[PDB]
């Protein structure tokens, strides 16, 4: 079982994108996600995270833009990116706690970031 | 109607899914009131008159009458927005349309419905049938395969007390009582049940109709008993005793039978999305029923009479709106409208004494009733019922608040 990112790509300041978190074969439920990235030259930046109960937090830079939300049908964590800046450019990565049945234990997963590339 | 509803299924799935087989005498004790309660709706109908709302509105005055159909009302809105919560979430499931836009399209559900009736009753709901037989052998084959303990589940069927100890075990006992005796069917039966063949005079062929009326009445709500265990077992068997406490809703359901090992992947797959096209067709069957019994609770409080299409598109919007108020505050989360499902079949329980009450007045009466009357042992167990029931439900209303 691997995560997959998807519904990165290149868009123009101002315009929004949606990441796409979910996993290779099918699960019973993804407890908490954590959204990362990485600009180039700087650190790895925790951006978004979301719990089992719902509730989300976002980095100062990245709140009141970006949504982290979980799509439970589906088991797909989702980052929509609104009002996007130049300096949101880098590889987003998806850090998510995978639980393969109901009674796995739940297991840590990480995945190949996908790029984001914010242009003028 | 009975094993159809999704209040049924949530609130015994998560009986089980969070307290074991504890809610198992809840499911017999509520099993066993309603084919009483309903045994007396049935004579009532057919001795008397006319029905319980004609009855209950020939009692009282016009203002507190207004007041008992706004609870009435209220209920049936309740049973409405449990279908719409059940059938917006069947089409996340299986077509991926978020709740909050699920919950518009069940406005014009009235419509499709039409759409399928072009298409032959018999058929359709012979294909229906055979998803929700297909469906409850899923479930079998999940209970079967987990290894249940039948001595714990027949230890479940004993009380005990900390069903009223804690406020959730008493919670969703409450929303299993409310499930299993909904107050609209007893407004629906006393009337429904006049349309048999029998001489309104002649009492033996009266009697022999709520023979039959009777005896019917008792085999549908065996099944839904039956079902109702079959699910709480389902939910105890796939959730109970879980390290992460999985409250045991629809979308669960959905990821264990989609992940069950045994049960493979695509088979799996086939297996969930069955069961959410059973919970869709769960949603679309209750919309008849809760259209007559609001024309028989409003005609007969009211005195008003409007068409059924109109007054189902009025429920319907009624019941729309707390469901997308819930998913406005809570940005769309799927547990919380489940609580809301919960919280429906609950408020059943909350309008249950509204109607218990002048059932009982009107079935002891001597003058209305005549030959056919409550036995001295029907009165005690139902005074009972509508003692201990509403003492329940005062005392949760008072601890929460």
């Amino acid at each position: 079982v691997q995560l997959q990112e998807s519904g990165g790509g290149l868009v123009q300041a101002g315009g929004s994108l949606r990441l796409s978190c979910a996993a290779s074969r099918s699960i019973f439920s993804i407890d908490t996600a954590n959204w990362y990235r990485q600009p180039p030259g700087m650190q790895r930046e925790l951006v978004a995270t979301i719990t089992r109960d719902g509730n989300a937090n976002y980095a100062d830079s990245v709140k009141g833009r970006f949504t982290i939300s979980r799509d439970r049908a589906r088991n797909t964590v989702y980052l929509q990116m609104n009002s996007l800046k130049p300096e949101d450019t880098g590889v987003y990565y998806c850090n998510a706690a995978i639980r393969t049945t109901v009674r796995t234990s739940a297991q840590e997963y990480w995945g190949q970031g996908t790029q984001v590339t914010v242009s003028s | 109607v009975g094993y159809m509803d999704p209040g049924n299924w949530i609130t015994s799935m998560q009986g089980g899914a969070q307290y074991g087989y504890t809610l198992l005498f809840v499911i017999l004790i509520s099993s066993l009131a309603a084919m009483l309660l309903q045994s007396m709706t049935v004579r009532l109908g057919i001795a008397t008159g006319k029905d319980l709302a004609q009855m209950t509105r020939h009692f009282l005055s016009k203002p507190v009458a207004i007041i008992f159909w706004i609870i009435a009302e209220l209920a049936i809105i309740a049973t409405d927005i449990a279908e719409v919560i059940g059938s917006a979430i069947a089409l996340d499931l299986i077509f991926g349309i978020p709740l909050i836009v699920g919950a518009l399209i069940t406005v014009f559900d009235v419509f499709l419905l039409l759409f399928i009736m072009r298409f032959g009753f018999r058929k359709i709901e012979a294909i229906v049938g055979t998803l929700i037989f297909t469906v409850l052998a899923i479930f079998v084959f999940e209970v079967f395969i987990s290894s249940p303990q039948l001595t714990d589940i027949l230890n479940g069927f004993v009380p005990h007390k900390e069903i009223v100890t804690n406020q959730g075990i008493l919670y969703i006992a409450l929303g299993i009582i409310g499930a299993t005796i909904m107050p609209h069917n007893l407004y629906l039966h006393s009337s429904i049940v006049q349309s048999r063949k029998y001489d309104r005079h002649d009492n033996e062929e009266k009697a022999q109709a709520i023979k039959y009326a009777t005896i019917d009445s008792n085999l549908q709500l065996s099944i839904a008993f039956v079902v109702n265990c079959l699910l709480l077992t389902l939910g105890a068997a796939l959730f109970f005793g879980t390290k992460t406490n999985d409250l045991g809703g629809f979308y669960d359901l959905y990821h264990a039978l989609k992940t069950e090992p045994v049960l493979g992947a695509t088979l799996g797959g086939v297996m969930s999305t069955l069961f959410a096209v059973a919970l869709l067709a769960s949603g679309q069957n209750s919309t008849i029923t809760g259209t007559l019994a609001g024309q028989i609770v409003m005609e007969g409080f009211l005195r008003l009479s409007i068409p059924n299409w109109l007054r189902r598109l009025i429920t319907r919007s009624l019941a729309v709106i707390p469901v997308i108020i819930c998913l406005i505050i809570f940005k769309g989360n799927s547990e919380k409208i489940e609580q809301l499902l919960v919280f429906s079949q609950v408020f059943l329980s909350i309008a249950l004494p509204f109607s218990l009450i002048p059932l009982q007045l009107a079935t002891s009466n001597k003058k209305l009733m005549g030959p056919f009357i409550n036995k001295t042992w029907v009165n005690i167990i139902s005074w009972t019922l509508i003692v201990i029931l509403s003492g329940l439900n005062v005392y949760l209303i008072i601890q929460t608040f």
